[PDB]
């Protein structure tokens, strides 16, 4: 549907993203991602209304990408986020919005930190250890203030993700198809498959 | 006597511009091209100025559509601009009518275009500074007159010819296809004809790295021949002269 | 101008005396054309004086 | 409050033949309940045997008239007098209605002639763009009416050879340009009795090798 | 001298040169004579080929179906008119429902001519057309100067070698004025007075083009062996 | 109305249906919901009839201009992404728009693009779009095979269509099959749906609820 | 002669028999006297063909 | 129409720009204006000068109030500084008092009316402005001010300075009796001094312009009773006021 | 503004592109040699005047892409503004067909961009002359293209464009070989190298060196790497 | 006529070159030197007023030193006027980079700003360049203390010590015999009221013909602190130094 999640470890953002797409009355691909790389630490993905999540999707990877060649130089997650919070503010207030959530992982080099930034439609980013977007959000929340401790392993982040992948079999009144799931640590972006 | 204008005459009648503009197509390297029944050959010595040239991807043969092929000569810069327009123009008209655009047509077409220099003003709007200087051997076949070959100048005139050359070798280039063409040629002997006019103006050596050859037939459409059938033609030159 | 051409055949046997050959060659006028052509072509007197001409 | 269109009923039919074609129309002009007139026609000759009506909403139906002989003008003029073929025209006509398309025309469209191959040709568009080939199509009101009487005695729709039940279906065959008179004018008949915007007056354009034919039937005068 | 240059600057003798010198264009150019009588014109064109192998260019431009005009000037300069009279010649049937008055017409031509030789970074248009028509008060003969400057005559020619060929129809004047329906007879009367424009270079069924328009007969162009009668 | 294609191992097997309806009153039997795009494209028709039939033939226009001036032919992938961007703009003036783009090259492989009013883009492997897209998926997705045979891809593109057609109101006419391979499309011609039927219906044995 | 001045017009005449002069006529023709025109004027380039 | 947008300023070749050269010619042809800065006001002159007698001195302006905090006071051409002061009232409303709702300090608006130099510096189809302008002012952090805007678009601060024809003798005359504690009254003795030695036509106080920038007078403020507001700093002296202070030289 | 600063001449040229032409020659040396599986561009850099930065000071060869690099000589002012437009388009590419650029497509485009100011009313022409040079995607062959003030571009095997352009291509038709490129890498940088200390000269402290191997390998050599081949060469010759 | 009075100041000479920026050069040469030295803990500014009074107020000016952005200072030599425009561009641009990325805006991009800015005009428009030369001391985490020279040209070159304005042959020279890759800002503060001793044109140097300014890491908290010094604290440093 529309289910991404973040979940911020202490040497990865974890981002996750649904495996289905769903216009109409019935699933016409059940095996999707929706996710664009921004740098090559910098990983946003993106879910939200029909049609302005592909195309929100790649205005703003010819941006931070054309800064990325030129001046051969990452930018931050920080500065990252405050450009598409720009774009997405700007939109309310012009003729046709976007209406799009994007969470914007990313590992910063400068201070090697990761940090995760959430962005609604209406355009406020907030730094969070964690966060989501959208209905599914509700139910993952509640288990992540729980169980979160900021002193984790990339592996303590992943068993947690099971927990929020096996309440939403149950609760969720619609179906979502698995997750594939997008570790940014400092040595890529490397993709694993959660079961 | 004076030209302290953009788009001024001359005590004769003629612009300015475009009369300095049809002497810089006797810096062009030539484009050859005759017409017969069969079909429209085009010819080109495509010069190199160095051996350190690759000279096999500069060609100054273009394809417009399938069935309408440009060869050109004087400033290839400035052709960059109207062949473009060309382009777009044929994909205009099978976009509108479905329809094969004719040659004639096209031609007409980019005629308008050489003149649209000035400061602004007309009903066209000016935003050249100065008059393009390149001419166009638009090549083509429709279904209503067959094959036909037209010469487009920089003027923006257009006349029709039945074989014609530009460039730097034109008048010692027209003054043999005078002699040497009669109404009915089949094809091969064509493309034999034009590499013995492009050879006695050559000044270089006729091969197949500083000529190119291409046709135009209705089966095949535009065809630009490759490097190992332009290379054979060659040959079969300097054996048939070996005979007289 | 004839007078450019003049030019030509002066330098086509400048080089000539340079290279120590007495009798012309096709290259001889061909290094001639470069030199004086492509050389003093920024200084020609065409140019300006086609103005008023 | 403006409402731009209205409607002034007509009903129209093209067939496409095999060495001729017809279309045809009635000539009646109504707005609601009230004759506004009798006699007015619809099909318009354009030259070239192309035939064109462009029926339904008069003042809609009378604008893509104009803009399309302007069209056939501005062609002959700018290709050294070119033939206009019903290809070219057909994808032309496509544009003309398809660049309104934020402010639509309410008129269905239909033209007839011959192709380039000696054989009648009638395409048929909606207001908004599109077009397809033909052998029958109706438009306008009683549309609905007129078009599955015309299926079945052409193409021999749902028809099987008599005492085979089922086995083979009837063959089709050729129709003659005078026996395609009898169908239209039938089809007219039928509906006058029916259906209370067609009637007075009916105009066949049929279209052949040698010229445009006029011809003339009365109906029901209501 | 320095006052040759623009098209604003006046000029010690009353004129403005760059004006003269567009008239100059229109003796350089190729004979076309018009001759008319009381019921049909006809503009008789000599047409010009460059080389052997050259084909020769369309000196008669049918307008509409009922103009057709006749260029003696510059073929680009041309162009940019003959769009503007199809453009007001069909803007007048769409609105009004009316064909263009050909007397109305020498008027829109006019004055697009004039606009651009009033104004800075424009020029003159150095092309004269013959124009001929058969509207509701008869035929009529236009003769449109590249100056913008508008006649109407019962013949006349511009070109080169054209002064001969007024003469021609100076002489003729009052026999053609009376034969009326009779089209092949102005036809030829046309021809032997672009006849007198020559000087060894003949004319055959690819230098005459011939165009009509009539009561009786609607803008007709005739060239091929269709101009073969008429030599 | 009800349109599919799939990739298998000869290319793509477009299928179609010709049955445009107004509503309850059907407009035309014989409506192509094919559209030659150039010899190696094909689009399906879907949505507003008038809407694609238009923008299809000027991808047309953006084909041959494509392919003129990078002189190689154009990718599938590129196709589907001048389309993309063309109904975005169009997009809140509320044109509907349903085209599956089906191209196969040989840098590439087979590829399907779903382009939509949306700007949704979907590349796939199965898609089925109309108003009766419902009832050719279940045909078609049990009986899926990636290794089939191009002689048992075209009964099973007929088939499914057929399914549709039989439940679906504003499906019929006919159907025509496409099979685009390499080197072009080739056409598989017209097959009258309520002539079809009953063949399938002896030979198969399927259709146990339907009178005969 | 449009906008030529009393000596220019003299011009036109002594322009005339030259051109008879090389012809070696024992008169000068009206052919002649109309190409003395030309003569006199200073356009005599003529056409080039950007006038057809 | 307009074709004109090629710059009429352009470099001279042996460097300098010629127009805002020249028009420095023009500065130095005018009257003789001169500005003293004290430690709590300033002081500004300038000399009248009309065609005949027959003209009115009472109708004419020449030292004109920009904003009731700065004022203005020319050397040069009296039609350049005519548009000159209306588009510096202009800018000052427009940039500072629609904005943040009160007058700009004096720093701010020689920026801004230099920033108008040079824009006719530049740009087709003008030349540049033939004055140079004193702006002295008044505001609230660098105190009294004293500034010279010039043809050049470039501005100097001041503590005494002369601008005109009498230019050369009269800042050294200024140079000498400059001191570092005046009075705002002990600063006319000095400005009206000079002023005496650059005019040799009539002196009287209807043909002297005196302008202060003091302090503060609650009867030009035109109201009483919001005590926030503070009347006009910039007061034109009348005739018969100068008078007197003519007659104490 | 709208008059024409580019015209016609009385000759059968214009006068601003041969004036451009000249413009190239007053500038800095680039020169570029192909290998049987890199390019390499290398520039002269100025060093007459010092106190000069290595580090923030541009280089004279930018990366468009990961694949496609620019190096210039003629007016190292206008440089820029040809550049600017050039990294845009390549990212207008991905957007919009998809796929990164290839070389002869983003050529033909700065090609344009220099065809269209030798004719638009207002403009002067650029004064400055490409050498633009990369790989396709997904294929190694080697792609070497130069273009010029005209608005013509050329595709080379070697070329040298800058100062005395003429005397280091000579050097290069007598020690390139069009039919066997330079059998590594490293025999190619030796190419370049070796050509370059004819101009130059004054140390390797002036000699830049950039070497594009396939697959989106970028590397500008340090100036240690440089002494090194230099050194070889002065010592072989 | 319009086009009679045009200058065209913006075609080539037959150099292949560009008068009006060459001449903005030589005016550029009369206006107030101006030398920056990065020392590796700092950049110190200095610049002297090319004209002066003794009744000029000089105490609160800062005609030479302007400040671009809080980590960002410029010294001018030039047509001030120009520069004024471009100084009050330049501070919108600065801190709109800020205001949309959150981020202090790099050395480099501001730069490469102006330059192109200056390249608009010698590029179009038919307009007068802007005559300016600014000297930028700047600061970035990445590239610690960045020095840079921008001419009208429109081109940015990096310097580790530079001058521009009158007397760079003289000042340039001395700069390269004294400069050493170990210095602070004490050494730098030297070097700089030093060759502005020798480049002098006044019979002694004196503090209210000196214009300076500094940025130092050595402010408290690793913090760069911009501090255009004012003229009573640069009258004691000249006395440190020993000038006067």
């Amino acid at each position: 549907m529309d289910i991404i999640l973040g979940i911020r470890v202490q040497d990865s953002v974890i981002l996750a993203s649904s495996k289905a797409v769903t216009r109409g009355i019935s699933v016409l691909k059940d095996s999707d991602d929706k996710t664009r790389q921004l740098s090559p630490h910098t990983l946003m993905s993106f879910a939200g209304e029909a049609g302005d999540t592909v195309q929100f999707a790649e205005y703003i990877q010819a941006n931070i990408q054309l800064y990325s060649i030129r001046e051969d130089y990452e930018l931050s997650p920080q500065a990252v986020s405050s450009f598409v919070r720009q774009e997405l503010a700007k939109s309310i207030r012009s003729r046709r919005p976007y209406q799009v959530n994007v969470l914007i992982g990313g590992y910063d080099k400068k201070k090697n930190k990761p940090e995760l930034y959430q962005i609604d439609y209406l355009g406020t980013k907030v730094e969070l250890p964690y966060g989501a977007h959208g209905y599914s959000g509700f139910y993952t929340f509640s288990l992540l203030d729980h169980h979160y401790r900021p002193d984790m392993t990339t592996e303590e982040g992943l068993d947690l993700l099971k927990l929020c992948v096996q309440e939403l079999e149950k609760r969720m009144p619609m179906d979502f198809k698995g997750v594939i799931v997008k570790i940014v640590d400092k040595d890529g972006i490397r993709q694993v498959d959660d079961f | 006597e004076y030209d302290r204008g953009v788009s001024t005459f001359s005590p004769e009648g003629r612009l300015f511009q475009v009369e300095y503009s049809l002497e810089a197509i006797k810096l062009g390297s030539t484009a050859i091209g005759i017409a017969t029944k069969e079909g429209v050959v085009l010819g080109v010595e495509k010069r190199a100025t160095s051996p350190l040239l690759e000279s096999d991807s500069i060609e100054k043969i273009v394809e417009i559509d399938r069935h309408i092929g440009c060869a050109m000569s004087g400033l290839t810069a400035d052709a960059r601009s109207m062949i473009e327009h060309a382009r777009t123009a044929a994909v205009t008209h099978n976009l509108y009518y479905d329809e094969d655009i004719n040659v004639e047509s096209l031609t007409q077409s980019v005629c308008d275009l050489a003149l649209r220099f000035g400061e602004g003003a007309s009903g066209e709007e000016r935003l050249m500074s100065r008059p393009f200087g390149v001419a166009l051997l638009i090549a083509g076949h429709d279904a209503d007159d067959g094959y036909q070959l037209f010469h487009a100048e920089p003027s923006g005139t257009f006349y029709r010819y039945n074989a014609k050359a530009i460039g730097s070798g034109s008048e010692g280039a027209q003054a043999e296809l005078l002699n040497e063409w009669h109404s009915s040629l089949t094809l091969k002997e064509a493309e034999l004809l034009v590499l013995k006019i492009l050879k006695q103006v050559m000044e270089e050596k006729l091969d197949e790295n500083n000529a190119q050859l291409s046709c135009i037939t209705k089966q095949d459409g535009f065809k630009i021949y490759d490097n190992e059938k332009t290379a054979e033609l060659i040959k079969e030159l300097k054996e048939k002269e070996a005979a007289e | 101008t004839g007078a450019e051409l003049r030019s030509v055949c002066t330098e086509a046997g400048m080089f000539a005396i340079r290279a120590r050959r007495k009798v012309a060659t096709e290259k001889d006028f061909l290094k001639a054309v470069d030199k004086v052509i492509s050389g003093y072509k920024k200084f020609s007197s065409t140019s300006r004086y086609m103005q008023y001409n | 409050q403006f409402n731009p269109y209205g409607d002034n009923g007509g009903t129209i039919l093209g067939i496409a033949g095999e060495d001729f074609a017809v279309l045809a129309g009635d000539t009646r002009n109504i707005t609601d309940y009230s004759i506004n007139s009798r006699y007015e026609p619809k099909v318009f000759d354009c030259g070239d045997n192309i035939v064109m009506s462009a029926n339904g909403f008069a003042a809609d139906g009378d604008a893509l008239v104009k803009r399309f002989k302007n069209s056939v003008k501005w062609y002959h003029f700018d290709h050294n007098d070119k033939k206009l073929s019903i290809n070219s025209a057909a994808r032309n006509i496509q544009h003309l209605l398809y660049g309104k398309r934020f402010f639509p025309y309410y008129v269905h469209t239909i033209i007839a002639g011959l192709d380039e191959d000696g054989k009648g040709a009638v395409y048929s568009f909606d207001p908004v763009g599109s077009y397809e080939r033909e052998q029958c199509r109706a438009g306008g009101a009683a549309a609905s009416l007129i078009m599955p009487f015309l299926d079945n005695q052409v193409n021999f729709k749902n028809q099987y050879e008599p005492g085979t039940n089922g086995k083979v279906k009837k063959p089709l065959k050729y129709l003659s340009v005078e026996e395609v008179i009898k169908l239209v004018r039938d089809s007219f008949t039928s509906a006058t009795e029916r259906h209370i915007q067609v009637g007075d007056g009916l105009e066949i354009l049929i279209v052949t090798k040698d010229g445009v034919r006029k011809e003339f039937y009365e109906l029901k005068r209501d | 001298n320095n006052y040759d240059g623009d098209t604003v600057t006046f000029s010690p003798t009353g004129r403005l040169f760059q004006v003269e010198y567009a008239l100059e264009a229109i003796k350089q150019g190729s004979v076309t004579v018009g001759l008319r009588s009381n019921t049909h014109a006809v503009l008789v064109a000599l047409k010009r080929n460059a080389d052997e192998l050259s084909s020769y260019q369309k000196k008669i431009i049918k307008c509409d179906e009922h103009m057709g005009l006749s260029l003696a000037g510059l073929a680009p300069d041309a162009r940019v008119l003959s769009n503007y009279l199809r453009q007001q010649c069909n803007y007048s049937s769409l609105v009004f429902n009316r064909k263009l008055a050909v007397e109305r017409a020498g008027h829109l031509l006019c004055d697009k001519a004039q606009k651009n030789t009033q104004s800075y970074g424009g020029r003159p248009y150095g092309v004269g057309l013959l124009i001929i028509g058969y509207d509701k008060s008869g035929a009529h003969l236009l003769e449109f100067q590249p100056s913008g400057n508008v006649t109407e005559l019962y013949g006349t020619a511009i070109g080169a070698r054209s002064q001969g060929a007024k003469t021609y129809l100076e002489r003729t004047l009052d026999t053609f004025i009376k034969i009326d329906g009779n089209p092949d007879e102005l036809i030829k009367a046309g021809v032997e007075a672009i006849s007198q424009s020559l000087r060894d270079e003949s004319l055959t069924v690819d230098n005459l083009s011939i165009a009509i328009v009539g009561k009786d007969t609607p803008f007709t162009i005739y060239d091929g062996e269709a101009v073969a009668k008429y030599i | 109305t009800t349109t599919l294609a799939f990739r298998f191992q000869g290319g793509i097997i477009v299928a179609v249906d010709s049955r445009a309806t107004a509503g309850n009153w059907v407009a035309s039997q014989t409506v192509k919901k094919v559209i030659e795009i150039n010899p190696f494209l094909l689009g399906t028709m879907a949505g507003g009839a008038a809407d694609c039939q238009f923008w299809e033939t000027w991808l047309g226009s953006q084909c041959r201009l494509h392919e003129l001036r990078e002189k190689e032919r154009i990718s599938v992938a590129a196709a589907s992404k001048i389309l993309s961007n063309l109904v975005y703009q169009y997009k809140g003036a509320g044109l509907s728009m349903g085209t599956m783009i089906c191209g196969y090259t040989r840098k590439e492989g087979p590829t399907i693009y779903y382009v939509d009013s949306d700007g949704t883009r979907l590349k796939g492997d199965i898609f089925c779009v109309g108003s009766g897209q419902t009832f050719a998926y279940g045909v078609l997705d049990s009986n899926y095979k990636w290794d089939l045979s191009v002689e048992d891809a075209l009964y099973l593109g007929k088939r499914s269509i057929l399914a549709a057609a039989h439940r679906d109101a504003y499906s019929g006419g006919s159907v025509n099959l496409y099979h685009v391979t390499e080197d072009g499309w080739i056409y598989h011609g017209n097959h009258d749906v309520g002539e079809l039927f009953w063949k399938v219906k002896e030979e198969e044995g399927s259709f146990n609820n339907v009178i005969g | 002669t449009d906008e030529f001045n009393g000596a220019q017009l003299k011009a036109v005449t002594v322009e005339a028999g030259m051109i008879a002069l090389r012809n070696g006529q024992s008169s000068v023709k009206h052919e002649d006297f109309v190409e003395g025109i030309s003569e006199v004027q200073a356009r005599k380039s003529k056409s080039v063909s950007f006038y057809a | 129409t307009d074709r004109y947008s090629f710059s009429l300023t352009t470099f001279s070749p042996s460097g300098k720009l010629g127009q805002i050269d020249y028009a420095l010619t023009a500065v130095k042809q005018g009257v003789t204006s001169l500005g003293i800065k004290a430690t709590n006001g300033v002081v500004i002159a300038t000399e009248k000068k009309s065609s005949s007698p027959l003209a009115m001195s009472e109708t004419l302006s020449k030292v004109s109030l920009l904003t009731p905090d700065i004022g203005a006071v020319y050397s040069g051409m009296g039609p350049d500084y005519r548009v000159l002061v209306d588009k510096s009232r202009k800018v000052a409303h427009t940039s500072y008092k629609r904005i943040y709702g009160e007058y700009p300090p004096t720093k701010l608006l020689v920026s801004e009316v230099a920033k108008i130099m040079q824009e006719a510096t530049q740009s087709g189809g003008v030349r540049p402005f033939g004055v140079s302008l004193l702006i002295a002012g008044h505001d609230e952090f660098n105190g009294f001010s004293l500034y010279q805007v010039d043809p050049s678009g470039s501005y100097f601060p001041w503590k005494a300075t002369a601008i005109g024809k009498g230019s050369v003798a009269a800042k050294t005359f200024l140079e000498k009796r400059w001191n570092d504690e005046l009075e705002l009254e002990d600063a006319i003795h000095i400005a009206l001094l000079t002023l005496k030695e650059s005019v040799e036509g009539e002196f009287n106080g209807d043909t002297i312009e005196l302008a202060i920038i003091g302090d503060e007078n609650p009867d030009l403020l035109g109201y009483t009773g919001i005590p926030t507001d503070k009347g006009p700093r910039f007061r034109k002296l009348t005739s018969q006021e100068i008078n007197d202070r003519l007659e104490a030289l | 503004y709208d008059r024409a600063l580019s015209i016609f001449s009385p000759d059968g040229h214009i006068f601003q592109v041969e004036y451009a032409l000249e413009a190239v020659k007053r500038g800095t040396c680039a020169v570029g040699v192909k290998g049987k599986n890199c390019v390499v561009l290398g520039c002269e850099r100025r060093s007459t005047l010092k106190l000069q930065d290595t580090r923030i000071t541009p280089s004279k060869v930018s990366k468009i892409d990961s694949h496609v690099v620019l190096s210039f000589s003629g007016l190292n002012a206008d440089s820029r503004i040809l550049i600017e437009k050039a990294r845009v388009e390549a990212q207008s590419h991905r957007l919009t067909l998809e796929d990164p650029v290839t070389v002869e497509y983003l050529t033909r485009y700065v090609a344009g961009v220099q065809q269209r100011y030798t004719q638009s009313g207002g403009v002067r022409p650029f004064g400055v002359s490409t050498l633009i040079a990369g790989f396709d995607p997904r294929d190694d062959e080697p792609k070497l293209y130069q273009t010029e003030p005209s608005g013509i571009y050329s595709s080379w095997s070697a070329q040298t464009i800058g100062r005395n352009s003429k005397t280091v291509r000579e050097f290069l038709e007598k020690n390139y070989d069009r039919k066997e490129p330079p059998a590594t890498v490293e025999e190619c940088v030796k190419l370049t190298v070796r050509s370059l200390l004819e101009v130059v000269q004054t140390g390797a402290k002036n000699i830049e060196i950039t070497v594009v191997k396939p697959d989106s390998d970028i590397v500008a050599l340090s100036s240690e790497e440089i002494n090194q081949y230099v050194t070889q060469i002065e010592q072989e010759k | 006529g319009s086009r009679r009075y045009d200058s065209r100041t913006t075609i080539f000479s037959p150099e292949g070159r560009l008068y009006q920026v060459e001449y903005a050069l030589e005016s550029i040469s009369h206006a107030g030197t101006a030398i920056g030295i990065m020392a590796s803990d700092g950049i110190v500014l200095a610049a002297e007023r090319k004209v002066t009074s003794t009744l000029l107020e000089q105490d609160t000016s800062t005609e030479k030193l302007y400040k671009l952005n809080d980590k960002i200072a410029v010294a001018v030599a030039g047509l001030t006027a120009d520069a004024e425009i471009l100084i009050n561009t330049a501070r919108i641009h600065a801190q709109n980079y800020l205001k949309t990325y959150n981020e202090d805006i790099p050395v480099e991009i501001l730069v490469r700003r102006l330059s192109d800015i200056k390249q608009g005009y010698t590029q179009h428009g038919g307009l007068r360049p802007f005559g300016v030369s600014f000297i930028y001391a700047g600061y970035d985490d990445r590239y610690g203390y960045q020095l840079y020279t921008s001419n009208p040209s429109g081109n940015y070159t990096g310097w580790k010590a530079i001058s521009v304005g009158a007397n760079t042959s003289a000042a340039q020279t001395l700069l390269q015999m004294d400069y050493k890759d170990d210095m602070k800002v004490d050494d730098a503060i030297e070097l700089a009221l030093k060759t502005l001793s020798k480049t002098t044109d006044s019979s002694a140097l004196t503090y209210d013909r000196l214009e300076f300014a500094t940025i130092r890491k050595g402010a408290n908290d690793g913090e760069v602190y911009q501090k255009i010094f004012k003229p009573q604290e640069i009258k004691d440093i000249l006395v440190k130094t020993g000038i006067t």
